[PDB]
């Protein structure tokens, strides 16, 4: 019944501060009351691995940190029932990540086999708080042409596209020839760069026989920044 | 506070058996299962001890210096990210386990050089588009001539297309000088033991 | 003509005077008056094995303890019905597992007080002769260790959520010295170290006990810190902070007669050996007294 409760999401601007909390719930026994368990924080950037950043044993007022997070982060746990806190300051785009709280099981007895276990593991986890670090303002995309290439397509076919560079926030919609060109279109998911900005590509596979006479224009729309771009994609000069 | 190495990915059909190594520390090792969009879950602790609720299909083992996790009779439920740690705490890189539900398919790789208009804006982006592969686990490596390039590489998580296969994009940002100073640049995509390498050159029009 | 057996034992107490105390009336409806003729019978040239880590008497006790759990502990005698009898070991320095030379047939066990506590065993029986280290398997650091002392140390608890316990520091250090000495005999003259418990369950990490309706959770960090073994400001009264929890003034003194310990693994290739207080569960508190007894069917 015992659970670690976390807020869920936090939308913050670059350079601001934030304090994530992790409180116990359903603690009918009062096992957490005296802060006997070592409580940790774990970071996980989008599509990356888990990072142990430190923790604290609330019965003591002494937190501990990993080398990477020693001087960058503040951990504590004050309160009648200890509420685990993680204070971040001067948020960067690199701080954009999911933050889990977790308990170290610690010393305990296993009756079924009668074994005294050290409990150097994390049995109980919070749902995680996803912190999003955003720029102070919106940004329109820079659109560049991806000129037709037949090196990786089927016979008598060529692939052309548009590179939609550095925009914020999502989404951006891409059409071709005012929505007249549908088949063969593939708009790839955006990448989130270390700059806090997005970029994506939209590519369309087209008959090589049409490049000479058929115009191809990608229609890019970025509502949040009130930006529209119709970029003509031409064959290269050889 | 010690680096633990894990293989990036491993795959198997339903019923097969696989291994996940935890190089370095074979003492007091814990394993954690993270299904897609899910919370990490304790699978194993003290190298070989299983929590109640964890199937006996999972098994722990050590070989002196390296801990191991065995999954006998793979099932679709096992598809997840597996993370290893010892004491003092420090999570390993992690391993993606893909459980095949359809036949393997290697990626189609399309590499675009920096456009002339982008070069005029004093910028340069190599676009490496990767599609129609399965399972959704690939490694993308860039090369300036023959030597690797880590700086300025931006690669996305692979996501599910309409056909249950996967697509991904990788971008390499360069200066126009870096672009024109090398003989060629290559995007190298590794997938299920197979490699696909496309190469572009500033010389080409 | 006896065999190892398990039978539903019955309790017997010295409960009288129809008190309001819950622990005492329970011994009127479930228990019987103490045996007026408690006679032992020595067995001639009989030697037989024992194993307190598989003794079913511990299970029956606990279950009976839970019943009243559903104020002050009083002694309880555990006896057998017709057809059964309790064997009793009197080898003084018997560690609770192995053959026993001095076997004697008793009708019932002695008066045992169901004192519920952790880390420290309270108001229990003292080991005659030398200190005894007890374990199902010492080499296995995962198995509980019951230290049976041969000299009690008084702990004086006082309550002005605030509370504290007082112990004579000079006396406790003397005892712990002999504990390390006796531990140092089992392993290989290895350096014996005591350390406070790290993170874990509340029962394992702090000395828990009762006091006529008060649940204490005392901090025994100072008690197991090697600042006072082998001088400093250690002599005098140690004051252990405590706390009350509901799962003017008042005082309760008790006899520290045993210790539950857990040995650290990993440190296997080193010269030293670390131990920490707390281990096992409540069943081991009863096991610390029922170690000498064993039921057999006739
Ligand atoms: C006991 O006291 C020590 C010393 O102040 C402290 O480090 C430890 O956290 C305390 N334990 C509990 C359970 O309060
Ligand atoms: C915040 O961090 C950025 C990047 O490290 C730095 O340039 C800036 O000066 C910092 N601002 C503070 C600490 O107020
Ligand atoms: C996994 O490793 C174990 C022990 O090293 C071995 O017994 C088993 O055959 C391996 N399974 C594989 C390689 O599929
Ligand atoms: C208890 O004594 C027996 C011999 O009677 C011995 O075999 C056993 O190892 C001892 N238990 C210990 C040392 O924990
Ligand atoms: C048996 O134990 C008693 C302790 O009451 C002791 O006095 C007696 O000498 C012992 N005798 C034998 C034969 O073990
Ligand atoms: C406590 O121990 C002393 C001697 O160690 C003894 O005289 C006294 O009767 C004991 N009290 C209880 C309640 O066990
Ligand atoms: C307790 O036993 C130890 C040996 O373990 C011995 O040196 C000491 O004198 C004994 N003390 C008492 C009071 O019996
Ligand atoms: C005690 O534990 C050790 C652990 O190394 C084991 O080798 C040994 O067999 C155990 N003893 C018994 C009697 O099982
Ligand atoms: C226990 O401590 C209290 C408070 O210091 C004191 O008043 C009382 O006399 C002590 N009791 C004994 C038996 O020493
Ligand atoms: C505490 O123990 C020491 C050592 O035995 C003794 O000298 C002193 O009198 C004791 N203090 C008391 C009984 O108050
Ligand atoms: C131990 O016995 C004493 C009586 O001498 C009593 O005051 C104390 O409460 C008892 N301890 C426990 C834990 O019941
Ligand atoms: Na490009």
């Amino acid at each position: 019944q015992v659970q670690l409760v976390q807020p869920g999401t936090a939308m913050k601007s670059l350079g601001s501060s934030l304090t994530i909390t992790c409180r116990v719930s359903g603690d009918d026994l009062g096992s957490f009351h005296f802060g006997t368990y070592f409580m940790i924080w774990v970071r996980q950037a989008p599509g990356q691995g888990l990072e142990y950043m430190g923790g604290i044993l609330p019965s003591t007022k002494t937190p501990t940190y990993a080398h990477k997070f020693r001087g960058r982060v503040s951990i504590s746990a004050p309160g009648v029932p200890p509420v685990l806190s993680l204070a971040l300051t001067n948020l960067t785009y690199d701080d954009t990540a999911t933050y889990f709280c977790a308990r170290e099981r610690g010393r305990h007895f296993e009756p079924k086999n009668r074994d005294n276990l050290e409990g150097k593991f994390f049995d109980l986890w919070g749902r995680g708080t996803f912190v999003r670090v955003s720029p102070a303002s919106t940004k329109g995309p820079s659109v560049f042409p991806l000129a037709p290439s037949s090196k990786s397509t089927s016979g008598g076919t060529a692939a052309l596209g548009c590179l939609v560079k550095d925009y914020f926030p999502e989404p951006v919609t891409v059409s071709w020839n005012s929505g007249a060109l549908t088949s063969g279109v593939h708009t790839f998911p955006a990448v989130l760069q270390s700059s806090g900005l997005y970029s994506l590509s939209s590519v369309v596979t087209v008959p090589s026989s049409s490049l000479g006479t058929q115009t191809y224009i990608c229609n890019v729309n970025h509502k949040p920044s009130n930006t529209k771009v119709d970029k003509k994609v031409e064959p290269k000069s050889c | 506070q010690s680096a633990l190495t894990q293989p990036a990915s491993v795959s198997g059909s339903p019923g097969q058996s696989i291994n996940i190594s935890c190089a370095g520390r074979s003492d007091r090792v814990s394993w954690y299962q993270q299904r897609p969009n899910g919370v990490p879950k304790l699978l194993m602790f003290d190298v070989y001890r299983r929590p109640s609720g964890v199937s006996d299909r999972f098994s722990g083992s050590h070989s002196g210096d390296t801990a191991f996790l065995t999954i006998s009779g793979l099932q679709t439920e096992d598809e997840a990210d597996y993370y290893c740690t010892s004491h003092p705490y420090a999570f390993g890189a992690g391993t993606k386990v893909n459980v095949l539900r359809q036949p393997k398919a290697n990626p189609t790789v399309t590499l675009f050089p920096p456009s002339s208009e982008e070069l005029q804006a004093n910028k340069a982006t190599l676009v490496c588009l990767i599609s129609d592969f399965y399972p959704g686990a690939v490694t993308v490596a860039w090369k300036a001539d023959s030597s690797p390039v880590k700086a300025g590489v931006e690669t996305t998580t692979p996501s599910k297309q309409s056909n249950n296969k996967y697509a991904a994009s990788s971008y390499l940002s360069l200066t126009p000088e870096q672009w024109k100073s090398h003989k060629s640049y290559s995007c190298q995509v590794t997938h299920e033991g197979s490699t696909v390498e496309k190469t572009v050159a500033p010389t080409e029009c | 003509v006896w065999k190892d057996a398990d039978t539903t034992l019955f309790c017997a107490s010295d409960a009288k005077a129809h008190e309001t105390e819950v622990h005492n009336v329970w011994a009127t409806h479930a228990c019987v008056p103490t045996d007026p003729n408690p006679q032992e019978i020595h067995l001639e040239n009989v030697t037989e094995n024992f194993n307190m880590w598989k003794n079913n008497m511990v299970e029956q006790m606990q279950e009976d303890v839970i019943s009243l759990w559903d104020f002050d502990p009083i002694p309880i005698h555990y006896c057998t019905p017709a057809g059964y009898v309790i064997l009793k070991c009197n080898d003084k320095n018997f560690n609770g597992t192995g053959p026993c030379k001095n076997v004697s047939s008793v009708q019932c066990t002695h008066g045992i007080k169901p004192v519920v506590s952790t880390q420290l065993l309270l108001n229990g029986s003292l080991a005659e002769e030398e200190i005894i280290i007890r374990s199902e398997n010492l080499t296995n650091n995962a198995k509980t260790i019951i230290v049976h002392l041969n000299k009690s140390v008084e702990i004086n608890c006082t309550r002005p959520r605030k509370a504290y316990c007082e112990i004579n520091g000079t006396k406790w250090n003397k005892v712990l010295k002999q504990v390390t000495e006796k531990l140092k005999e089992h392993f290989n003259n290895k350096t014996i170290i005591f350390q406070p418990p790290s993170g874990g369950d509340l029962e394992i990490t702090m000395h828990h006990f009762n006091c006529r309706g008060e649940f204490f959770y005392c901090n025994t960090t100072q008690l197991f810190n090697n600042t006072c073994i082998g001088m400093k400001g250690c002599n005098g009264t140690i004051t252990l902070p405590c706390k009350i929890k509901q799962i003017g003034k008042i005082n309760c003194v008790s006899n520290i007669t045993g210790i539950l310990l857990t040995r650290d693994g990993g440190a296997n290739n080193t010269s030293n050996e670390t131990f920490r207080p707390g281990g096992g569960n409540i069943k081991d508190n009863w096991r610390s007294e029922l170690y000498k007894y064993k039921v057999v069917q006739i």
